[PDB]
C-alpha cells in the first residue's frame, strides 16, 4: 500500500520534524500538492533533529513524505492518529537497509498549530 | 553501516 | 483514564521531543523510575521545539510525561502507535486553557533509536 | 479530554461493533447528530459481540459512543487511526470498575464500507 | 514493510474479528506461532462479521493475519494502537483489487479480554 | 469485481 | 494490452 | 491568551 | 546481470534493427559511447520493423540497447553469437508486461557490413 | 554440415528479414515444408532490408533459407539461439565471393510473434 | 528474466558438467521435472570440473540449473544454442560476488548423447 | 565456411574440455597460434570427458580445434556465444560417420577463468 | 574473494 | 467481579 | 557403429 | 564485385 501520503484539511499550518538514526545521510523531502515544500538532510545515529518546519497544507491538503539515502528511496511505513477528535499526528518511519528497524529517518507531522 | 554488514557476512 | 504513561522495554534509549503552541510557558517533565529525568521549558505559538533529548527508560521501562503551565497541571491526552511491529511512537497532547486544541505542549517519544 | 466523539464525513455509512468483557451488563449507545441511532446491550467475559450494525453518520458527521453499566456512565478512552490515508478506525474502550483494564465494553467503528 | 504481524504478550487471550466489504469471498487465516489457529471465510459488501473468535497467543506471542481471495494473497496494511497504556488494538486492512479502499477484509485483534 | 480479469478474458 | 488503462478509461 | 479573563477584569 | 550491452570492434559500422510485437508503443534507444545515437519508436503486433539504421561503434566500441514503453523500462534479455569467427549478431528481447514472451521489442545488431 | 535449416514449432507465425551487404544482387529463398514460401531480391552494401515478412512454419515446422547470386548458391553459416527458454532467433549468413565476410545476405528469423 | 531453465526434448539423455572459478565453494543443483536429479559441489579457481553426469530429461523435458555459495543463490545468466539444427548446448554462468565475471560456476548441458 | 577457429583475447587463460559420443576413438587437437597445445584421445558412448585442460591464448589469441577418428578428419560445426558481454563459450561439434548427430566429439572452450 | 572486498572498504 | 465470584475463586 | 562398413568391405 | 569473367573477355 502507499505510505507517507496524508490528506490534511486545506489551508492549514502543520509542523513537520525529521529525526535520523542511521549511518547513512538521510534526505527527507516534504511535498505539498506534489511540489517540494521542504527538504531536510543530515546524519545521526542518536535521533538528532535534522529539520523542523512549519508549512501550509495549501489548497489541496495533500502532504507526502519521501526519504532517500544515496539517492535510493527508503521503504516507508506510516499512519495517522487523532486524539480527542482534534489533535492529529501523521507518522512516518523508513528503512534504508536490511535490519528493519524502520527508524533511519523518522518523520512526525502534527496539527493544528498555534 | 556498510562496514558492519560485511563483517557479519565474513565472521 | 490515566494519560501520559507508557511502558517501554527496560533500560532502552528513547527520544523525547516537545513542541509548544500556546501563549503560556510550557514546562514538560519526563519521569523515569518515578523520578524527573528531564525537564523542558519554553514558549512558542509556532510549534518550536522546546526540548529534544535521548533518555533511558530505566529498570521498569515506565515513562511518564507531565505538563504544567505556571505550576498548574495541563490536561493530557495520549496514545502509543506501533508500525510494522517494530517502530514505536508514544504521543502526548496537552491543554492549558479552554479552547481544547490540546497542542499547547505536544510531546513525541520514539524508539528504538540508533 | 472528551472521549468517544468522532467526526466522520457526513451522511456516510459506517460499521459499529461492540464487544463485552465484564461481569456487568454493558449498554452501548451510539449517537448520531446528538440522538440515539443504535443501542447494544449484553454481557460476556469472553469478548462476545453484543451488537454489530451499519449506521449513517448524519448531517454533521458527528458520532458519539456512550457506555453505561447499571445506569452509571463508564469511563471512556478513544482514538482514531487511519491506514494508507483511507481506512478509518474509531476505537473506544471503557471501564466500569476499579481494575482499569478498559475492555468492559470495547467499540470499533470502521469506514468506508462496501 | 511486513504487515499483519503482531507480537502479543505471551500466554494471553485475545479476540480476533473479521469484517467483509467486497464482491470477492474473503478467507482470513490467523496464525499463532506460525501455525494456523483460526480461519474465517465469507462474503459481504455490508461489513458483515465473517468470524469472531477467542485465541491464546501462546508461548511465542506471535500472531499473523493473512487474507486471500480465491487463493490470491491480498495486500495488507496494519498498525497497533495502545490506549491508556493497557488496551490494545491490532488492526488490519486488506485490498483484493484495484480501488485501494483496503476494507475488503478488515480484521481487528483486541486484548486483554475478560 | 475483477474487471481486469474479465477484460483480459473478453478482449 | 494494459487493461489497467482501459479499465480506468472504463468506470 | 487569557483575554477572556482580562476582559472580565476590565469590564 | 546487465543485459543489452555489447562491446563491438571499435570504429566499425554496424546495423541495428528493431521489431515490435506488443499493444504498447515501443521506444528503442541505441547508445554508442554512452550517448544516444538512435531512437526508434513504433507499435505493431505483427513484427513490423520500427527502425533500421547503420551506425558506427566509435572509439570505444560500446553499444547499449534500452527499451521503454510509456517511459517505463522493459526487462531485457540478450546475447551475442559469432559464426565462422567473423559474422556477429547481438540480440535483444524485451518484456513490457506479464506474459513473458520477451518479444515486445526485438532488437538485432549485426556486423560487419559492406 | 547442413546450414540454414531450422525446426520451428509447427503452424506458428515467424518473422523473416533479409539484409544485403554485397555488390551482387542477392536472391533469398525461404522454404516451408520444402516448398518456396517467399523470395527476396535486392542489392545493397549498406545493410538495407531487402525483405521482411511474416510467414507460417507449416505442418512440419521445417524452415529452410537458401541464398544465391545470379543463380550460384552462396555458402551458408547458421545457428539458432534461444533466450530465457522462449525467445528464438534463427540466424543465417552467406558468402557469395572470396573475402569471407559472410554478410552478403544476412537472414534473421524470429519467433514467437504478437 | 528467468535464467537457467531449459526445455529439452522428452525422454532424452543429456550431459551436465559444472566448472568452478571462485574462492567460494560452489553448489550446483540440477532439477528435472522440478525435482533434484544431481548435485555437484567443489572449489576451484582453475576451471576444475566439480561434477559431470548423464541424466534423462524425462516426460516433462524441464531441466533447471541452480547455483549457490554458502547457501546464497548466485545470479545466473543462460542461453541455448543449436548447431546444424541438431546439436544442442544449454549454457549457464553464475556470479557469487561483485566482479561480474559470471564464471564462478559454469554449467554446460549438451544433447544428444551416444 | 571454416569451423572450429576462434579469436580469443590475447594472453588469456581458457578452459578446453572434450566429450565423446561414438563407437570410434576420438582424437582432439587444440592448436594455439597454429601450434598444437593439447591433444585429447578417448572413447565413450556416454559423454565421458576425454580431456580437460587450461591453456593460454598467447600473444595472437588464435585457437583452433581439430577432430580426427582413425586419422580421418571429422566434419566440424562451431559457434561462439557471449553472455552478459563477458562470459564466453566457443563450441564445437563433430561428425565421424553418417548419422549426423555431430556429437561424436564435443569440445567446449570457456573463458575467462579464475 | 571473501576478504578483498572488506579490504577495499577499509582502503 | 462480584464478591460471590471472587470468594469462589479465592476459596 | 562399424557393422555396415565392415559389411561393405567384406561384400 | 565479380570482375573476372569480364576481365577474361578483355584479354
Ligand atoms: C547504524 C546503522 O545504519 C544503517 C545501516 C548501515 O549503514 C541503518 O539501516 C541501521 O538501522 C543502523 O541505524
Ligand atoms: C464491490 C467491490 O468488490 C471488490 C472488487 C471486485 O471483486 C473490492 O476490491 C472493492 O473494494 C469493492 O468492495
Ligand atoms: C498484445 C500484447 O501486448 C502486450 C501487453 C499489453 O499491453 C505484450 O506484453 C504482450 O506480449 C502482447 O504482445
Ligand atoms: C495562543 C493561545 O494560548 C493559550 C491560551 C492563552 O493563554 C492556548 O491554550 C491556546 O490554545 C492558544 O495556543
Ligand atoms: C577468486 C574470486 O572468487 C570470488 C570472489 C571472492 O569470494 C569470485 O566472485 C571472483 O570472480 C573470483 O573468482
Ligand atoms: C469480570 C470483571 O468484571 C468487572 C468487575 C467485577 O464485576 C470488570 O470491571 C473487570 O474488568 C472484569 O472484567
Ligand atoms: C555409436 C555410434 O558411433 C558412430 C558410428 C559407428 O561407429 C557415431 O557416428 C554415431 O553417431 C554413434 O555415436
Ligand atoms: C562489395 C563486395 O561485394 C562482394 C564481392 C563482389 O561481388 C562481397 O562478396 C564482398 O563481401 C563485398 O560486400
Ligand atoms: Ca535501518
Ligand atoms: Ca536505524
Ligand atoms: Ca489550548
Ligand atoms: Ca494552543
Ligand atoms: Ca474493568
Ligand atoms: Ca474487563
Ligand atoms: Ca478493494
Ligand atoms: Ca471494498
Ligand atoms: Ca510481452
Ligand atoms: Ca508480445
Ligand atoms: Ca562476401
Ligand atoms: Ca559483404
Ligand atoms: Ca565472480
Ligand atoms: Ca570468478
Ligand atoms: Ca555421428
Ligand atoms: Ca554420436
Amino acid at each position: 500500500a502507499t505510505q507517507g501520503v496524508f490528506t490534511l484539511p486545506a489551508n492549514t499550518r502543520f509542523g513537520v520534524t525529521a529525526f535520523a538514526n542511521s549511518s547513512g545521510t538521510q534526505t527527507v523531502n516534504v511535498l505539498v500538492n506534489n511540489e517540494t515544500a521542504a527538504t531536510f538532510s543530515g546524519q545521526s545515529t542518536n535521533n538528532a533533529v535534522i529539520g523542523t518546519q512549519v508549512l501550509n497544507s495549501g489548497s489541496s491538503g495533500k502532504v507526502q513524505v519521501q526519504v532517500s539515502v544515496n539517492g535510493r528511496p527508503s521503504d516507508l511505513v506510516s499512519a495517522q492518529v487523532i486524539l480527542t477528535n482534534e489533535l492529529n499526528f501523521a507518522l512516518v518511519g523508513s528503512e534504508d537497509g536490511t535490519d528493519n528497524d524502520y527508524n533511519d529517518a523518522v518523520v512526525v507531522i502534527n496539527w493544528p498549530l498555534g | 553501516k556498510k562496514l558492519l554488514k560485511l563483517l557479519k557476512l565474513l565472521l
